[PDB]
């Protein structure tokens, strides 16, 4: 049994957008299905629910008037269009598939739906490298980017251990962000340690790589 | 209907017996748990009060009746620490869920080591300045960062984030940036980056000097 939901982006206030979910591995006319999101803030909110036959469907009271849930049996899809969107709006929406008792045993990976008036902005990556004997600490400082997510790796995600990748914080529409990483110092500056972070929005793909510098 | 989960947050020690909360507004149809951990969707747990998910652990077990929920596990494990949610369905919308019980692992005090990282050239070049300190695997959690310049405190600009606990060794670190124009950031020789905790009656102190680097 798999669940692929998909759909999500960076949407306007009052904006309209559908997201679908495929589902494979089960007799999909069978089950009734949900939606859910989840927010840092407001974590776990119910959606809505449609049944296999689309004859009962449920609507979460915040939701009401502003969002349909719908399916498509032969294309094993289900559908939720939203309009009206408002901040509140922000999670990670998750669809399920609807048990006796109405527990959820299979979820779906998610899609972030962020909606915000903000402008899409690339980041800036700064590499961070130790000032002026047993031990090395190193550092990527990535900035001054919108939306949410940015993907930060280290030596193409070879180099793991010792890794701490801070969460963003938001200051005035803007994200910053963090990783620190650790190697012995055999290690560096000896073998070489980058920086690579992704932001899917922007489409940018950029390396940093760290240098140890003097004047 | 409303579900009221205490504690919001606990922590247990490995082989300790844990028990949660769930309290309902009202009389519940079904009661359900589901386990995540963070990045993660929310796993199935617990069915219909006390049934077990097709491999979730012996030790765990669901319980109570009418308003009053109960999660518990017989042994604490390192596996175990996740956020827990209880929901309930009572045949009419809206379903509903918990606030959640967060779990975290109890483990021995642990110092941070700190660094104190300068701006980089490119960020200088751009026309801007950051200055970053790492504090690093410590514990327990709460923890304090203060800033100084040429011996004064600044606390302006200042922009603070946390992990969660670290898979192998249980810890916690936090990440402290001070942001200055860079006219501004020349202005003055001396960073200073001050950690306070638990730990430690004496803050642990790095800077550097915008001279010599
Ligand atoms: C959100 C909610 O209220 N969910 C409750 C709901 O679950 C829905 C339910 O739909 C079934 C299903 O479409 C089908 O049943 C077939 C099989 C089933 O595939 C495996 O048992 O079960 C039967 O053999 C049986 O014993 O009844 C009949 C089979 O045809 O057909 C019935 C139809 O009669 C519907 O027209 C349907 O049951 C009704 O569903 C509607 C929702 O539109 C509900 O309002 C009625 O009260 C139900 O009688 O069961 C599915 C099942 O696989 C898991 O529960 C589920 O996915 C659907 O969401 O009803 C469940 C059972 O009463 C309840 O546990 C849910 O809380």
């Amino acid at each position: 049994v798999q669940l692929v939901e998909s759909g999500g982006g960076l949407v306007q206030p009052g904006g309209s957008r559908k997201l679908s979910c495929a589902a494979s591995g089960f007799t999909f006319r069978r089950f009734g299905m949900h939606w859910v999101r989840q927010s840092p803030e407001k974590g776990l909110e119910w959606v809505a629910y449609i049944g296999g036959g689309s004859s009962t469907i449920y609507y979460a009271d915040t939701v009401k008037g502003r969002f349909t849930i719908s399916r498509d049996n032969p294309k094993n899809t289900l559908f939720l269009q939203m309009t009206s969107l408002r901040s509140e709006d922000t999670a990670m929406y998750y669809c399920t598939r609807d048990e006796t008792g109405s527990w959820f045993a299979y979820w779906g990976q998610g899609t972030l739906v962020t909606v915000s008036a903000a402008k899409t902005t690339a980041p800036s990556v700064y590499p961070l490298a130790p000032v002026c004997g047993s031990s090395v600490t190193l550092g990527c400082l990535v900035k001054g980017y919108f939306p949410e997510p940015v993907t930060l790796t280290w030596n193409s995600g070879s180099l793991s251990s010792g890794v701490h990748t801070f969460p963003a914080v938001l200051q005035s529409d803007l994200y910053t962000l963090s990783s620190s990483v650790t190697v012995t110092s055999s290690t560096w500056p000896s073998q070489s340690i980058t920086c690579n972070v992704a932001h899917p929005a922007s489409s940018t793909k950029v390396d940093k790589k760290i240098e140890p510098r003097v004047p | 209907i409303v579900l009221s989960q205490s504690p919001a947050i606990m922590s247990a020690s490995p082989g300790e017996k844990v028990t949660m909360t769930c309290s309902a507004s009202s009389s519940v149809r079904y009661m359900h748990w589901y386990q995540q951990k963070s990045g993660t969707s929310p796993k199935r747990w617990i069915y219909d009060t006390s049934k077990l998910a097709s491999g979730v652990p012996t030790r765990f077990s669901g319980s109570g009746s009418g308003t009053s929920y109960s999660l518990p596990i017989s042994s604490m494990e390192a596996e175990d620490g996740a956020s827990y949610y209880c929901q309930q369905w009572n045949g009419y919308p809206p379903l509903t869920f918990g606030g959640g019980t967060k779990l975290e692992m109890k483990r021995a005090d642990a110092a941070p080591t700190v660094s104190i990282f300068p701006p980089s050239s490119e960020q200088l070049t751009s026309g801007g300045a950051s200055v970053v300190c790492f504090l690093n695997n410590f514990y327990p959690k709460d923890i304090n960062v203060k800033w100084k310049i040429d011996g004064s405190e600044r606390q302006n600009g200042v922009l603070n984030s946390w992990t969660d606990q670290d898979s192998k060794d249980s810890t916690y670190s936090m990440s402290s940036t001070l942001t200055l124009t860079k006219d501004e950031y020349e202005r003055h020789n001396s960073y200073t980056c001050e950690a306070t905790h638990k730990t430690s009656t004496s803050p642990i102190v790095k800077s550097f000097n915008r001279n010599e680097c």
